[PDB]
């Protein structure tokens, strides 16, 4: 594989307006950009304010034991539709042609990327009029190059004619011009019915039991919550749930009746039909249904009634239409969302019951809740979805008790059927959620009234620091499973635990404190979002061989078959794997069908179906095949070995298919499933470490660590970038050793190093504990060097209190102004020169007030003198408006200084230590100075051996011109990597092994033994951008005079009584930090009932201090207002810590005080 | 009176001090300050 | 950005020879040792033209100052 260079150029110079040149950027983001797609279009917001309802609002009147009581002037009102307007500008007319706004000018303006939201309020007066009228209710934020912004679809080409860069990736809200994004969280399976042994539990109700079942139902609008069997001692089953941040708990036999209308020997032989008589679990479902017998009533309307009189409360039901109704929207609001037909929720919840009485027994093993074959992720725009519908249910129930109070007050307006009045309670209330959405994105403080099944709500949100590439992409690729977790410090889920081959990368995982949680996803792992569907799945099952009964049509063997939460047959485990095995077939050769010309019919079965078959074993899992559709799943390609194409799976039958991992691993019979290249398990950014299987492990991981963090190429479209700190290398080039992929996924747009001519020799003495040199000629011609831009903005609406008008505005007074400073750099606008060179005590920026008239400034606080590249006069907003904002772009300066850390794509990070003169460098033969030399002693107990073979490889790629292939996993033990670059250099001309005769520089003669020079990659980092603070004197504080906020103490002085220096310890701390000789009164031995004598005589002799504690004409004296005293002459000198004259003071102020007595 | 450049029209403005800031011609409300001539010196290193 | 005018290790001059080795793989039919023809004899000033980037011909396509 070459270089591509002659593409490289023709996709620059011209660039491509048919199609973005680099699909997999765009398949990597595509999680984000098309869960927002699935958000407005395919039906999404529409089912959720479907699914809110429709509330009520009415005159009450007292029943007076009526019993029905009245109320007929009634309004029942829901939400129709939701529509998410394109992001017009400020959308009332400014006299100018409505044009849109592009998110770049969003970046620049520093204004959020919003659009307008309208719903569609329908109204009912008790009749059947049903009128409608759409509502602005605010503007909410839109995410780039999604849907509803306004470069969908548009080719690289016209994204350079807009001002954003040719291939941009999408996926960040813009939300004050700071690149917000949702990280995607890991939660339970939707709607499987898993098993939890958590100890917990146990505590928790005294008489119940660790033994649990766990189920997180979802409904059509990925709206989920869960709804948990806990197994109690006595026997019985309680169905806890939540609602309104509350647990809630009925016994399971109290809905089991009172879902369909059910006789006891049906639930009897429903749970344990089977086997006539098994002991265990014939006797635990006999005591269930006698200790419900206990207390409740025998048919379903009285279980209803009981139910609907215990949670009226609670629900948010209508409060006067009936009570009955109530129960029924209790078994169809809470108990299990996901089902719809009551006697399906039936049906399932007896197979619920079963699994955990299997549980309870042994005969079912636990699953485990910290692993991936029981997680899913949850995307971006599903949690906006779930956040946008919660914040309409509760205007609708805002606007809901407006009306309540408004009819309660006497009735000042009741009138139902006027439309004024909808208009004047419209008007009422707040009818602005857009901010509140703009607020969950700027801040992440998920602040609703029901978590919507979220165990943390903190902290949802990621920002989008584009500081280098890798780094936004791996913001893109990550997961998270909460700090909920982080908290518990546990050898658990931190664990890498093997059901993520090929999803979750193995390697890829930042190092420390959250190593562990956040894993970031694999290179080819997708995730289905836009379900389909699936009626064809239950009209073949019924072909194929299984039946779902009405009564009990279940015995021993037959085992369950659940599509997605619903129970669709039972078939034996034999008919079970014959069914899973065609079904998948039917897949694999029907999607290769509908890839081709053939014709592309709604799928009979879709490719993102999986095919759960669990296989029986004792102590196993609990069997029964599992057909799962619903979106926001993990999903991966294999190839099909039997046909020849792809197929793909899921986190749940990776655990039961031998997925042989090469072609020449398939053992017959049994592998039924190649991966496509193992280069597929690892990540996007881990991948891209060549020969990254040579090195131990921790070494790549933390190679992926330190790669997310080169000053490196942010992009290409700097100059229209509002953020805060950019980093940029002015010298990158592609590297000589690289993986296929780093051409793939479109990197060459985005260097991150250059090639150091890297000697591994250790020759200069500078380069021990890992440091290394840089050949200073090497560095003087421009080696790494990098820029800094600091873009500051300044904003005079701050400085605005409130009372007055807009007063201060960017300029010079008319009248005079400094010359010392303000003229050599402002221009005349109190906008800085461009081009002009800055130091730390710098003018930047010019305003003046109106009233004073007098010309305020602002100075420029960094450190370091930088220049100023461009300033931007920010219009405030929509128009008519005067500059009130301007954001200048300094761009500082940063060569390779002496502590700036290099580090090669293998964790071998180094500091340029001293820059040797490049005279004084080796030379081989040819007369090259090694650009920078490496420690030989860094490479043991470190095994980058990966880096002699990159070395290797990039002293023989130079040489001819190849881009040296290095892929994981291509060389075997046959003949191995290392001979391969060797025969390349034999070839070339240099020694095989790669060493190379150098002479010294500083002898002249030769150095005995040769010396290995090869061609590294060199990224330089950017972790010395935080640098030194010398303090000789300063301000001191305000209570303890003690330096201002370095710091000795604690240990320090540990170490300073250890060495046995009472002299040093006494110096450095209270001599050094706050020194003061306080008067003491030595008879009456306190320190604050001292006074300095006033008005003895003229200036004469010395003010003599006396006592006032120890008081009652040379001897007497006056005070400050007057009043003379006697007494208290005993009064000297002492020497102690201004911190205890302020400990004195603190400690008067409670009455105590202490009585320091002095000889 | 200074001299700016519309964001995206890339238009001369000028807008002097105290007034209404937007694009003369496209109605855009981004305003870059252009680099007048003034002497500064680098050293080559 | 453009291409860095004398090679690090070596002290050769090398800023001229880009516009003329790219002119070289564009029509000519020669692969990757068309430097060769250029005169670069080492490998420290050769893996410079070879590899390099050329990212301001990507970067001058977003002129503020463009009229239009
Ligand atoms: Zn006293
Ligand atoms: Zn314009
Ligand atoms: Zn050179």
């Amino acid at each position: 594989m070459s270089f591509q260079t002659l593409e490289r150029e023709r996709t620059f110079k011209n660039p491509p307006k048919d199609g973005t040149s680099f699909p997999d950027l765009q398949k990597a983001v595509k999680p984000h950009v098309d869960s927002f797609n699935a958000l407005t279009n395919a039906g999404l917001l529409n089912y959720a304010v479907k699914e809110i309802g429709e509330k009520c609002a009415f005159d009450s009147i007292t029943q007076e034991e009526g019993g029905a009581l009245k109320f007929g002037n009634k309004i029942s009102f829901r939400v129709d539709e939701v529509q998410i307007a394109k992001p017009m500008l400020s959308s009332r007319e400014r006299s100018s042609i409505n044009r849109k706004v592009y998110p770049a000018e969003a970046r620049e303006r520093l204004t959020t990327y919003k659009s307008r939201l309208v719903l569609k309020f329908s109204w009912s007066v008790n009749g059947g009029p049903r009128q409608s009228e759409m509502r602005e209710v605010g503007m909410i934020p839109i995410m780039v190059r999604s849907n509803r912004c306004h470069l969908e679809g548009l080719s690289p080409a016209e994204l350079i004619a807009h001002k954003e860069e040719s291939e941009e990736m999408g996926g960040y809200f813009i939300v004050n011009g700071i690149e917000k994004l949702i990280r995607m969280l890991i939660l339970p399976k939707r709607n499987h019915p898993t098993a939890i042994i958590r100890p917990s539990f146990a505590n928790r109700g005294t008489s119940y039991s660790q033994y649990g079942l766990s189920i997180r139902c979802v409904r059509p609008d990925q709206s989920s919550l869960t709804n948990t069997l806990h197994y109690l001692n006595n026997g019985v089953t309680m169905f806890r749930f939540h609602w309104r941040k509350n647990e809630y708990l009925i016994p399971s036999m109290m809905i089991l009746k009172a879902l369909l209308e059910t006789s006891d020997k049906e639930i009897f032989e429903g749970i344990v039909g089977k086997d006539l008589g098994n002991t265990f679990l014939t006797d635990r479902v006999e005591l269930m249904l006698r200790a419900y017998k206990s207390y409740g009533l025998y048919s379903q309307t009285e279980t209803l009634q009981y139910l609907g009189s215990k949670f009226r409360v609670v629900l948010g039901v209508a409060e006067d239409l009936t009570d009955v109704e109530v129960g029924r929207f209790l078994l169809q609001k809470v108990v299990l969302v996901h089902l719809r037909e009551a006697k399906d929720k039936f049906r399932l919840l007896l197979f619920m019951i079963r699994k955990l009485y299997a549980l309870v027994a042994g005969e079912c093993c636990a699953d485990n809740p910290d692993s991936p074959q029981h997680q899913e992720i949850l995307l971006g725009g599903f949690l906006y979805g779930q956040i946008l519908k919660e914040k309409i249910e509760d205007w609708l129930n805002s606007i809901r008790a407006q009306i309540n109070l408004d009819v309660r007050r006497s009735a000042p307006g009741v009138d139902f059927s006027d439309r004024k009045y909808l208009t004047r309670v419209f008007s009422k209330i707040n009818n602005d959620i857009g901010t509140k959405l703009q607020y969950f994105l700027s801040t992440g403080n998920l602040v609703s009234n029901t978590g919507l099944d979220l165990q943390q709500a903190t902290g949802y949100t990621v920002v989008a620091e584009k500081l280098n590439f890798y780094r936004f992409l791996s913001h893109f690729r990550m997961v998270h499973r909460g700090a909920f977790f982080a908290e518990l410090k546990t050898t658990t889920v931190r664990k890498l635990l093997p059901e993520a081959w090929g999803f979750m990368c193995p390697v890829h995982t930042p190092d420390g404190s959250p190593c562990g949680l956040l894993n970031h996803l694999a290179r080819k792992c997708e995730i289905v979002t836009h379900p389909s569907d699936v009626s064809q799945i239950p009209s073949l099952l019924l072909s194929l061989g299984v039946d779902p009964p009405s009564v009990v049509g279940h015995e021993s063997g037959w085992g369950c078959v659940q599509l997605d939460g619903k129970i669709v047959g039972w078939c034996t485990y034999k008919l079970a794997k014959h069914v899973a095995d065609v079904l998948r077939l039917m897949k694999i050769e029907y999607a290769v069908k509908l890839r081709n010309g053939t014709a592309t019919e709604p799928a009979k079965v879709p490719l993102d179906l999986e095919i759960g078959y669990v296989p029986p074993s004792h102590n196993g899992q609990y069997p029964g095949l599992y057909l799962f559709s619903n979106p926001a799943r993990m999903v991966r390609p294999v190839k099909h070995i039997s046909t020849g194409e792809l197929d793909m799976l899921g986190p749940f039958e990776q655990v039961y298919m031998d997925i042989a991992c090469f072609p020449k691993e398939i053992v017959p019979k049994v592998s039924t499933h190649v991966e496509y290249s193992p280069t597929n398990v690892l990540s996007i950014v881990a991948n891209m470490t060549p020969f990254s299987d040579f090195n131990q492990s921790p070494r790549n991981m933390y190679q992926c660590q330190m790669g997310k963090q080169t000053m490196g190429t942010p992009g290409t479209a700097l100059r229209y970038r509002t953020d805060n700190k950019l980093y940029r290398l002015q010298t990158g080039q592609t590297p000589v050793v690289r993986p296929k992929l780093h051409n793939t996924y479109g990197l060459d747009h985005y260097p991150n190093g250059t090639n150091a001519v890297v000697a591994v020799i250790s020759y200069t003495g500078y380069d021990m504990e890992d440091a290394m040199i840089l050949n200073k000629s090497a560095h003087e011609r421009g080696f790494g060097y990098g820029t800094v831009y600091k873009g500051e903005s300044f904003d005079l609406s701050q400085k605005r209190r409130r009372g007055e008008p807009v007063v201060h505005h960017f300029g010079f007074a008319p009248g005079s102004t400094p010359r010392r400073e303000w003229l050599q750099k402002l221009d005349a606008d109190g906008l800085p020169f461009i081009g002009i060179k800055l130091e730390d005590g710098d003018p930047i920026v010019a305003y003046y007030d109106e009233s004073t008239g007098q010309n305020f400034i602002e100075t420029y606080h960094g450190t370091e003198p930088g220049f100023v590249d461009e300033v931007r006069l920010l219009g405030n907003d929509v128009g008519d408006s005067e500059c009130q904002q301007i954001h200048v772009k300094l761009r500082i300066t940063r060569s390779p200084i002496i502590g700036d850390k290099f580090s090669s794509r293998h964790g071998q990070k180094g500091i340029c230590s001293q820059k040797w003169p490049t005279v004084d460098m080796p030379f081989t033969e040819s007369g090259m100075q090694p650009d920078i030399i490496i420690n030989p002693h860094a490479f043991p107990s470190r095994m980058t051996i990966g880096m002699f073979i990159e070395s290797l490889a990039g002293k023989a790629g130079a040489c001819h011109g190849l881009a040296q292939d290095s892929t994981p996993f291509i060389y075997s033990e046959q003949q191995t990597a290392a001979d391969y670059f060797g025969e390349q250099l034999v070839k070339a001309g240099y020694n095989y092994h790669g060493n190379e005769p150098m002479y010294s520089g500083i002898t002249g003669q030769e150095m005995k033994a040769d010396i290995y020079i090869g061609v590294v990659y060199y990224q330089r980092l950017r972790h010395m951008v935080s640098d030194f603070q010398v303090r000789t004197t300063g301000p001191i504080h305000n209570l303890t005079r003690q330096p201002v906020k370095i710091r000795f103490g604690e240990m320090e002085r540990d170490a300073v009584i250890g060495h046995g220096t009472s002299f040093l310890m006494q110096d450095r701390l209270m001599n050094c930090s706050d020194y003061a000789q306080s008067w003491v009164c030595r008879d009456c031995g306190s320190i604050i009932s001292i006074m300095s004598t006033i008005s003895m005589n003229g200036v004469g002799s010395a003010s003599e201090v006396r006592c006032r504690s120890c008081a009652k004409t040379s001897d007497i004296w006056q005070d400050g207002s007057g009043k003379k005293f006697v007494g208290g002459t005993n009064t000297t000198l002492i020497a102690l810590p201004s911190v205890f004259n302020y400990l004195t003071a603190e400690l008067t102020a409670m009455n105590i005080k202490m009585m320091l007595e002095v000889k | 009176t200074m001299i700016y450049l519309c964001a995206d029209c890339g238009a001369r403005n000028t807008i002097q001090a105290k007034e209404v800031i937007r694009c003369r011609e496209c109605g855009h409300r981004v305003m870059y300050k252009m680099r007048t001539k003034r002497m500064v010196q680098f050293e080559a290193r | 950005m453009i291409i860095p005018i004398r090679c690090f290790s070596c002290g050769k001059v090398i800023g001229d020879k880009w516009d003329t080795y790219l002119t070289l793989l564009q029509e000519d039919n020669t692969e990757g040792e068309a430097l060769d023809k250029l005169g670069l004899q080492r490998y420290c000033c050769r893996r410079m033209i070879l590899t390099h980037v050329d990212l301001i011909e990507k970067l001058l396509c977003y002129n503020p100052l463009s009229k239009q």
